[PDB]
């Protein structure tokens, strides 16, 4: 069988930067490989078919190269909405083999996250579980720290967090990070703070039970 | 052109189910057509290629002997029977069109796949389908809505009934201690428009069929 | 013809990669009494003469194979029609390809009726017209996928008077010999039907034909040694 030796794994590169992605085959495939973008979340688009023709309507900033078993696949100039896990595919061989992947991200400046607290609900309170949310909104670099502190404690094992893929247009993330206790914790304590650590912002949004 | 996928859900493992893939908008008996996977959080796999006719049928190692690839020129739908299915056959599906209209008879006619559907989710699990309980968000601006303690993935979010895509975030699924899963969806909106501006989300999960879609 | 690899009946056949400029000459020799081909598509090439068509082919003294098909083959009896090609006849630009000569006429799927084709003489005033023609057969299950017949399929052919019938093999087919070496479920039988100057060719045929495109446009005498 032939095995896909995609590379990179995952790279970063500033808009305008070089990116360049290697697939390398075990045995000789010659011209029958191909290159597929993948927009979030949403299906492959093709780019590149017999590893250096260009698709339909894609930009001119995209390439392939290579023969054999070396294949190349470069981007001119690299663009914001090229946020993407692209892959390689060879069709020389009845059984079909694609590349690991390789995620795409930008190199962009600090953002700072805007901060914003939820409480739980009129409607969730009714069940017996309280679920206080804290929003950390387009922020870059993809690294933040946030610690939840209810009534002046840290809590550990209690939250979970989910951070959004990096947004095709101004490339920053975006963080949701849930805190969960039962109805019987959360009338015990009032104050509910998010104290969250960044590069552009100590900042902490706290509430007050019921005000 | 278009390729739309469609049957997947939560099944047994080791029992049966098939998906449908309806063409439209190009001669689809004149075409090869694929199946490709993806767990999520991992690539694309493929899984299985029909020709033109149904004449001749490819087959991955993971799936061969229990899959089933066959087509209807007529009806121009491409199907895909699994049986004795796994819980490591839980993935995306995708339906693919080959661009080359090859009809080499023997091999070779699978090349670059030009057009690709938004695929079908399938989960192979033995547990317990449970409904979405939806939360709001209590509020430039930001809002949103709280999906707790659903199974199985996915599920679908839209804010003013498909109207306002514009700063919006619908936050991967977090799959909870319990087995259950977790997602939020928010959108910022100005200061002014929370007089004459009423914000509601779409919550649907067709597992349980648990939509009813409130406001926020 | 400066081409490679290619043995004398392989270019008989207009097998790809063996398209080519055909010289004229006075004099040939004959070297094969058994014409072997190493590449297109596996034949049982004694179900018929087909071994003696290179052979008679240098007895002209001017050959060559006829610009265009001497039919299309897409829109004959029997509902459209696609164009065959193969991996065992690899096309330099596709994986795969067929012989220049035929066209592999299979359905878009049910049972019919003999069909009927007169072939033209659209070669020159004089030229003997040499007419390559064939068909297919594979095992039962993928004679269901490719045709609506598993059943034995009726041909025959008549031209300058000679009318010859077959019937072609289901199952049990012989290993694949003088062929492009990829294992294939069917086979292939190959005959040619030879038209005087203005006269017309017929093939009665059923599923599984191969349609004729390129014909030999053959004139002169050479002598033979
Ligand atoms: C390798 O295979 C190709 C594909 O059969 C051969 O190319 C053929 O080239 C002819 C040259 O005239 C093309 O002619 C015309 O094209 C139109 C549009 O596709 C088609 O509708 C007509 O019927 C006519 O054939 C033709 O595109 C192409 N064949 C087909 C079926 O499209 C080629 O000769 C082979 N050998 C090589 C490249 O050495
Ligand atoms: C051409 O014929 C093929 C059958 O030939 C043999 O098929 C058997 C498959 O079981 C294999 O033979 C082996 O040979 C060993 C001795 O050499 C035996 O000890 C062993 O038990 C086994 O039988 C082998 O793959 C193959 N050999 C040869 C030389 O052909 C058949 O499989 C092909 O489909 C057929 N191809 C076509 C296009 O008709």
């Amino acid at each position: 069988d032939i095995q896909m030796t995609q590379s990179p794994s995952s790279l970063s590169a500033s808009v305008g930067d070089r990116v360049t992605i290697t697939c390398q085959a075990s045995q000789d495939i010659r011209q029958c490989l191909n290159w597929y973008q993948q927009k979030p979340g949403k299906p492959p688009k093709l780019l590149i078919y017999d590893a250096s023709t260009l698709e339909t309507g894609v930009p001119s900033r995209f390439s392939g190269r290579g023969s054999g078993t070396h294949f190349t696949f470069t981007i001119s100039s690299l663009q914001a909405e090229d946020v993407a896990t692209y892959y390689c595919q060879q069709f020389a061989n009845v059984p079909l083999a694609f590349g690991g992947g390789t995620k795409v991200e930008i190199k962009r400046t600090v953002a700072a996250p805007s901060v914003f607290i939820f409480p739980p609900s009129d409607e969730q309170l009714k069940s017996g579980t309280a679920s206080v949310v804290c929003l950390l909104n387009n922020f870059y670099p993809r690294e933040a720290k946030v610690q939840w502190k209810v009534d002046n404690a840290l809590q550990s094992g209690n939250s979970q967090e989910s951070v959004t893929e990096q947004d095709s247009k101004d490339s920053t993330y975006s963080l949701s990070s849930t805190l969960t206790l039962s109805k019987a914790d959360y009338e015990k304590h009032k104050v509910y703070a998010c104290e969250v650590t960044h590069q552009g912002l100590p900042v902490t949004k706290s509430f007050n039970r019921g005000e | 052109v278009q390729l739309v996928e469609s049957g997947g859900g939560l099944v047994q493992p080791g029992r049966s189910l098939r998906l449908s893939c309806a063409a439209s908008g190009f001669t689809f008996d004149d075409f090869t057509m694929h199946w490709v996977r993806q767990v999520p959080g991992k690539g694309l796999e493929w899984i299985s290629s029909i020709n033109w006719k149904g004449n001749a049928l490819d087959y991955a190692g993971s799936v061969r002997g229990r899959f089933a690839i066959s087509r209807d020129n007529a009806k121009n739908s491409l199907y895909l029977q699994m049986n004795s299915l796994r819980v490591e056959d839980t993935a995306l599906y995708y339906c693919a069109k080959d661009f080359r209209s090859s009809s080499s008879m023997d091999y070779f006619y699978y090349y670059g796949m030009g057009v690709w559907g938004q695929g079908t989710t399938v989960i192979v699990s033995g547990a317990s389908t449970k409904g979405p309980s939806v939360f709001p968000l209590a509020p430039t601006a930001a809002l949103g809505c709280l999906v707790k303690d659903y199974f199985p993935e996915p599920v679908t979010v839209s804010w003013n009934s498909g109207a306002l895509t514009s700063g919006v975030h619908t936050f991967p699924a977090v799959l909870q201690s319990s087995g259950l899963y977790s997602l939020s969806s928010v959108v910022t909106v100005p200061s002014s428009s929370l007089g004459t501006q009423t914000y509601i989300c779409n919550v649907n999960h067709k597992p349980s069929n648990t939509k009813v879609d409130k406001r926020v | 013809p400066n081409c490679l690899n290619c043995t004398d009946l392989d270019v008989a056949l207009g097998r790809p990669m063996c398209m080519g400029t055909i010289p004229s000459a006075k004099a040939s020799i004959l070297h094969e009494v058994r014409p072997v081909t190493s590449g297109c598509f596996p034949i049982m090439h004694d179900r018929t003469k087909i071994r003696q068509l290179p052979n008679l082919l240098r007895g002209y003294e001017n050959i060559r194979l006829s610009t265009h098909n001497v039919i299309n083959a897409e829109r004959a009896p029997g509902g459209p029609y696609r164009l065959g090609t193969s991996g065992s006849c690899p096309n330099v630009t596709s994986r795969n390809g067929f012989f220049a000569t035929m066209a592999w006429a299979v359905p878009r799927k049910t049972a019919t009726n003999p069909l009927t084709v007169e072939v033209p003489y659209i070669c020159t005033k004089g030229e003997d017209q040499i007419t390559v023609w064939g068909f297919h057969s594979d095992d039962k299950t993928q004679m269901k996928n490719l045709y609506g017949d598993s059943n034995p399929q009726k041909f025959t052919s008549s031209a300058n008077g000679v009318t010859t019938h077959y019937v072609s093999q289901i199952g049990d087919f012989p290993n694949q010999t003088e062929d492009g070496g990829l294992p294939q479920s069917g086979r292939i039988v190959v005959d040619y039907m030879v038209q005087k100057p203005g006269k017309t060719g017929t093939i009665v045929y059923q599923r599984g034909v191969l349609l004729p495109q390129k014909v030999w446009c053959a004139s002169g005498r050479s002598k033979v040694i």
